């Protein structure tokens, strides 16, 4: 829709039997438009041959014409590879949209700020019952790998890249030592062991 | 550029046909008025007369 | 007829106006009319009925 293109002076006022169509006219044939426009339709107003702006594809154009003379133009101008379109200028059309446009970006940012606080305070404390849960899961599975008692000494490590399976052989002779029998190792480690990665 | 041919011929035609509708529907309506008079004349006085002729 | 139009159309709807006005005003004005002429035949008669009642009387 026109916003900053079309306005009133453009449309017929007060009409008893016109109507103002813009029939967008490119320059490729635009003096055909402004020569035949009698011959598009009879009854129509004299010297009519009124263009409004510009645009890349085409140049706008209204013709102000009798009933008759509109369903003719239309007929014999949709062929002619003018753009048809009956527009009804509405200067609410275009501040309403733009109002909105203006009042919910500004309140999305307003209330944006809230969702930044809210989403990185909500997923810190998310985080830090994260670790504690699975300090949970730590404390069980060292309990029951034991038995009963609670005996256990836990500890973060980061391992360097391409040195891993080094430590992993290490670390096989370190604890299989403490069953001394088979503790094929794969998951359930000799060591109690969770895995965590950013 | 159809000009001050068209713009005559047009205002013509228009103008003289809406004067002419003009007219007779004014006509019309004073025809209405002849319709009306005589109605009433011959109705709201005659109800009038059935009240005063039944009183006498 | 991008200016010249508009006037003679203002002009012609004035005219229009102006007859309608004269078209609701003989309306009215024949109302008016046939309502006192009306009356006044009614009372004529009247004068001639209570005449008519004198004599039988």
């Amino acid at each position: 829709s026109l916003a900053e293109i079309v306005k009133k002076d453009d449309f017929v006022l007060d009409s008893e039997y016109l109507v103002t169509l813009l029939v967008v006219v490119p320059k490729l044939n635009h003096n055909d438009w402004i020569k035949q426009y009698e011959t598009l339709a009879e009854m129509v107003v004299p010297r009519s041959s009124n263009v409004l702006s510009e645009d890349q594809d085409s140049y706008l154009c209204n013709v102000t014409l009798f009933r008759k003379a509109v369903d003719d133009f239309r007929h014999k101008a949709r062929e002619n590879k003018f753009i048809v379109r009956d527009f009804q200028y509405n200067e609410e059309e275009m501040k309403a949209d733009k109002e909105e446009m203006t009042r919910l970006s500004t309140d999305k940012k307003k209330q944006f700020g809230p969702l930044v606080r809210w989403l990185k305070v909500n997923f810190s404390e998310a985080f830090i019952a994260w670790i504690h849960i699975k300090a949970l899961r730590v404390f069980v599975e060292s309990v029951l790998r034991y038995g009963l008692p609670v005996n256990f000494q836990a500890m973060l490590l980061q391992p360097n890249k391409k040195s891993v399976k080094k430590l992993r052989e290490v670390l096989h002779e370190l604890y299989k030592h403490l069953d001394s029998s088979a503790a094929s190792q794969q998951e359930y480690y000799p060591y109690v062991y969770y895995k965590i990665d950013c | 550029a159809l000009s001050d041919a068209d713009v005559q011929k047009q205002i013509k035609h228009m103008m003289a046909f809406i004067e002419q509708e003009a007219n007779e529907k004014a006509e019309e309506i004073d025809a209405k008025a002849e319709e009306e008079f005589n109605i009433e004349k011959g109705r709201l006085v005659q109800t009038q007369r059935l009240k005063i002729m039944e009183y006498y | 007829s991008q200016t010249q139009g508009i006037q003679q159309l203002l002009q012609a709807e004035k005219r229009a106006a102006e007859k309608v006005a004269d078209a609701r005003k003989r309306k009215a004005r024949r109302l008016k009319q046939a309502k006192e002429e009306a009356q006044m035949e009614v009372e004529q008669y009247r004068r001639e009925r209570e005449q008519e009642f004198q004599s039988k009387q």
